[PDB]
């Protein structure tokens, strides 16, 4: 399969023509995606399958032919750019400060963009280019806007 | 069948467009994964 570096569409055609389903980060041959996109089943890139090496359904993420590769975090000061890829149109940077969700085990940023579900697991950027996170896992607020977490997973 | 198709190189895009607020929220985070707003 393509184990070239970069942001994939994550497809299904078990329903109506090609869906898109969410998005995901190829990084050092390990792909990236959030667990409520594949709920862990296996992909295809052209002739060669990605069967998933870890999951967790609480951190909301999942790995491919590796484990977790993805370890920047977020400053907590600077903006950050979402790399927005929505179902049939082009990749977008879209540029922004992150919030912050507070809860009991610590503090977690958070992006206040409101994108179609097939969005979930576009990468967050920081300024030098590193994932320091995935998109779409969050929240309905009162204004009934979308917040998503920084979803960002554990290297060993 | 799932399948994946490349859409981009991930970098950081000088003058992209800049939105979005920053909001502070006090959240849960359930055993399923499902974060929820706590007032
Ligand atoms: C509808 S979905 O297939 O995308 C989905 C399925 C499942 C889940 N799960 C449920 C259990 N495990 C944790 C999370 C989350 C999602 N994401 C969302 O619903 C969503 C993603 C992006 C943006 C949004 N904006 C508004 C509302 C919603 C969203």
């Amino acid at each position: 399969g393509e184990t070239t570096d970069g942001v994939y569409r994550v497809m299904t055609r078990r329903l109506l023509g090609s869906t898109q389903v969410g998005v995901g980060v190829m990084q050092e041959g390990v792909f990236h995606t959030m667990w409520h996109v594949t709920k862990g089943a296996a992909l295809r890139s052209g002739e060669g399958r990605l069967d998933p090496y870890w999951g967790d359904v609480k951190q909301d993420l999942v790995s491919y032919c590796g484990p977790w590769k993805l370890d920047a975090a977020w400053d907590g000061l600077s903006e950050v750019q979402l790399l927005a890829v929505p179902p049939g149109e082009r990749a977008k940077n879209i540029q922004t400060l992150p919030g912050i969700f507070k809860t009991k085990d610590g503090d977690i940023g958070a992006v206040a963009l409101d994108y179609p579900a097939g969005t979930s697991g576009s990468p967050i950027l920081d300024k030098c280019g590193r994932v320091i996170g995935l998109y779409g896992n969050g929240v309905v607020i009162k204004n009934g806007s979308y917040v998503s977490a920084i979803t960002q997973g554990k290297r060993e | 069948d799932m399948y994946i198709e490349r859409a981009g190189d991930i970098t950081w895009e000088k003058d992209a467009e800049v939105t979005g607020n920053s909001p502070r929220l006090d959240v849960a985070l359930d055993e399923s994964g499902d974060f929820s707003l706590v007032e």
